[PDB]
RNA sequence: UUGAGAGAUACAAUUUGGGAAGAAAUUCCCAGAGUGUGUUUCUUUUGCGUUUAACCUGAACAGUCUCAUCGUGGGCAUCUUGCGAUUC
């Protein structure tokens, strides 16, 4: 009755059903964290709304080089509520971790009981300005997601940067322009972002706003190419 | 009262399945798509359709861009005339869910003003001159 | 050429034939094969012809029916130099009412030559006309909008009015023709005079006709004809059939 | 003529190629970012000169 | 070569009649920016048959 | 009817790159790109004329008493035929 569809990048499938739909390969079944529904083809399939993720965003934005996969080792820096997250360690499944950080406390506690319940997350719920206090019990992580609304974006991106990324890593970063500066721009705000962070090594690659889904965010991303 | 209540009570169920409509919904996105190269001549010399090596209709597809090696319907009966009637007919229904609760908020909103006019106070009546009738209280705390 | 000479044959025939003469005018009547969906009330819709005119306002003495209080119509359809000597005479309906009663209407009918009223006033207009005019199809009042003004749902009706207006859908409605929708099958209209064209302009009078009636589009008024138009046949009201067009 | 290659001095000095739905510009050079403090902005420049320079003081 | 062009063509025939729409993705179009964002009478019908479409040759001609 | 610039274009011709038929020369699917005039949208400049403009604010509806609401009756069907809205 529905048949699948899978991406260009693993884990992803788009479900071709009574309506076409976003869906990833559950980790395990009959079990919600934000009140999404379900659907199976016998294998348990579960939804992203591309309004309340932001990756989600991203995915039906269509992004080429993602650097998410199965058996790697994700960052995630402002896992708030916890539901892409914990999307995400789906999508690396069983085999792949995540590292989510988050400082206020009221997802803090929604995203710890999320840990509970899911293995693969591993949750760091400290500010994120003072890498020292997870460099205690984090090491060499592979990719890097930042959605976090502090405007200096680049000089956290460029601290994580130095501290753990893989070299030829990839990196991920999302904009809110009416956040950052609110009286400009769009495309003036982004390229002097990714200005920031060409004089800080990362090399991107390419950039997306996020239009029917959210107001003027974009994405950025990126490698970390040669450097430490 | 008790008829404000009964049409807020249908506003609020409207509400509720334009939300879970629009949550087992699926759109489509088009924002500014940027990409990065080094070289000028690299720059002019690029085609998207030889940086994704994809076909014709995987590139201006974005929502799916599966390259032509990961390439390497029938169970859908009649998608011809069928399952596009159904996805307009789903996108449809929507539609009408959101303009019924425009209606029906206004139909509220005009009772509600209505009911406030009962209570007390100094009440002053303008014509805005456009051609609106409304009210004007004067200042005047109620204890 | 069948066609042609037929027309001849019923030209000569009116010549010679003593009650012949003393009716003026053709009539194309159409069989078709299937009836007809809307139900026959009086309103004569109208069909255009492209190339050859037919009638002039300048020709014809005209009578204008209006709304009620008539004062602005009258005064202004009489002052101001388009309609000036367009119009034999402009009354209201109850003006009429109160003025005509019985042999009166019946001398009216003598007298005048084609009527024009208010769209807003038709409906009502001949329960006052009586049948005398009501009798068959030729002296039908037909109805003119004549502010170029429309009335939207909840909201006070302006008066006004125009002659240039006026006057270019009296030229219309003089210029080219006009039938009468039924349910039966077969129909009629009158089409040209015997002496203020030929049969030329005959035949391709009856050309425009049946391509307009045929026609798929505009389907208000163009749309009548549901089936196959077996045969037409040409005919005064007091002569016999003509067969053209058999199949 | 020599307004077209004006223009096409535009031309070879223009950076933004658009491919329909899709868009490509370039990295600057890094002795550029590098020893050279960017460029001012003209709208603000212009707004505070010319709050100077209004008519409303009779300068000149 | 064009048999393996071939099979990808024919995966691409299936992607593409399972996606594409013509003019009902305009329609789609339509719903989706809604959703994320003549002469008549009201009481005369019979007017819109009976009236006369009037020619602007017939108006600014003077016969 | 002072300049500059950016974008959407319509048509006219021009032209890149993948698939597809091609013995081949050539042709068809697509994603495009530039040029000519025309249709503009917006940013900006230049000169000339001008010093207010617009909205609010206090004791600002009301003895020809005002206003809200429910009801009763009448015209307007030659039409304001009246929406849980305000026909008069």
């Amino acid at each position: 009755k529905v048949v699948i569809e899978p991406h260009r990048h693993a884990g992803v499938y788009i479900a071709r059903g009574k309506e076409d739909l976003l869906v990833t390969k559950n980790m395990a079944p009959g079990e919600s964290v934000y009140g999404e529904k379900r659907i199976s083809v016998k294998v348990e399939y579960r939804v992203w709304n591309p309004f309340r993720s932001k990756l989600a965003a991203g995915i039906m934005g269509g992004l080429d080089e993602l650097f998410i996969a199965p058996g790697k080792k994700v960052l995630y820096l402002g896992a708030a509520s916890g539901t892409s997250v914990s999307h995400v360690s789906d999508v690396v499944g069983p085999e792949g971790v995540v590292y989510a950080v988050e400082f206020s406390h009221r997802p803090g506690r929604e995203l710890i009981s999320m840990a509970k319940k899911r293995p693969n997350i591993i949750p760091i719920i400290e500010d994120a300005r003072h890498p020292q206090k997870y460099r205690m019990l984090i090491g060499m992580v592979d990719c890097v997601f930042a959605d976090v609304a502090q405007p200096d974006q680049a000089r956290i991106i460029a601290l994580n940067s130095h501290m753990f990324l893989k070299d030829q890593g990839g990196v991920v970063i999302s904009i809110k322009a009416n956040c950052i500066d609110s009286t400009v721009d769009a495309e003036t705000v982004f390229a002097r972002e990714v200005q920031k962070l060409r004089e800080e090594r990362i090399k991107p690659l390419e950039q997306l706003t996020l239009e029917p889904y959210e107001r003027d965010h974009c994405i950025v991303v990126g490698r970390y190419m040669r450097s430490g | 009262t008790q008829d404000s209540n009964y049409v807020r009570t249908l506003r609020q169920i409207e509400l509720k399945k334009l939300e879970k409509g629009a949550k087992q919904l699926m759109f489509k996105s088009s924002g500014n798509h940027t990409i990065f190269v080094d070289s000028r001549e690299k720059m002019n010399e690029f085609t998207p359709e030889k940086f994704f090596n994809t076909t014709s209709e995987m590139v201006n597809r974005s929502e799916n861009r599966l390259t032509k090696d990961q390439l390497a319907n029938a169970s859908s009966i009649m998608p011809k005339e069928s399952l596009d009637k159904k996805k307009l007919k789903k996108f449809k229904q929507v539609k009408q869910h959101l303009q019924r609760e425009t209606q029906l908020k206004q139909v509220q909103q005009r009772m509600d003003a209505q009911r406030e006019l009962l209570k007390k106070g100094s009440k002053k009546k303008i014509v805005d001159s456009s051609g609106k009738i409304s009210f004007k209280w004067k200042k005047q705390r109620k204890r | 050429g069948l066609a042609e000479k037929a027309l001849k044959a019923l030209i000569l025939q009116c010549e010679e034939n003593p009650s012949l003469k003393n009716d003026k005018d053709i009539h194309i009547i159409i069989n078709t094969g299937k009836k007809m969906g809307i139900n026959r009330d009086n309103i004569p819709r109208i069909i255009p012809l492209t190339k050859y005119k037919l009638f002039k306002p300048r020709d014809l003495n005209i009578l204008l029916i209006t709304k009620d209080p008539s004062a602005l119509y009258r005064e202004t359809l009489t002052k101001d130099e388009h309609t000036s000597e367009l119009f034999k005479e402009i009354i209201s309906v109850k003006n009429l009412r109160r003025r005509f009663k019985g042999s009166k209407l019946t001398q009216l009918y003598k007298d005048f030559d084609l009527v024009v009223a208010d769209y807003r006033v038709h409906h009502l207009l001949p329960e006052v006309l009586g049948s005398r005019f009501y009798h068959g199809s030729k002296k039908l009042p037909y109805m003119i909008r004549m502010s170029k003004e429309v009335k939207l749902k909840r909201q006070q009706m302006v008066e006004k009015c125009d002659p240039i207006y006026v006057r270019a859908q009296l030229r219309s409605i003089c210029k080219n023709t006009s039938y009468i929708p039924n349910n039966d099958n077969c129909l009629s209209v009158r089409v040209g005079y015997i002496q203020k064209h030929s049969i030329p302009e005959i035949l391709q009078n009856i050309q425009d006709t049946i391509n307009f009636l045929t026609d798929k589009s505009k389907r208000p008024q163009g749309g009548v004809i549901k089936g196959g138009i077996i045969s037409i046949f040409v005919k005064t009201s007091n002569s016999t059939s003509l067969p053209i067009y058999q199949f | 003529i020599k307004t077209k290659k004006r223009k096409t001095l535009k031309n070879l000095r223009k950076d933004s190629v658009k491919r329909g739905k899709f868009r490509v510009q370039l990295l600057s050079t890094t002795q550029d970012s590098k020893t050279l403090p960017p460029k001012k902005e003209s709208s603000i420049i212009r707004s505070k000169d010319r709050w100077l320079n209004r008519k409303a003081l009779n300068k000149g | 070569r064009k048999y393996l062009n071939k099979l990808i063509k024919r995966n691409s025939q299936n992607l593409r009649s399972w996606d594409l729409e013509e003019e009902v993705r305009d329609e789609l179009e339509d719903i989706q920016q809604s959703i994320l964002k003549f002469v008549k009478d009201h009481r005369y019908p019979g007017l819109t048959p009976g009236l006369a479409p009037v020619g602007l040759s017939d108006e600014e001609d003077s016969s």
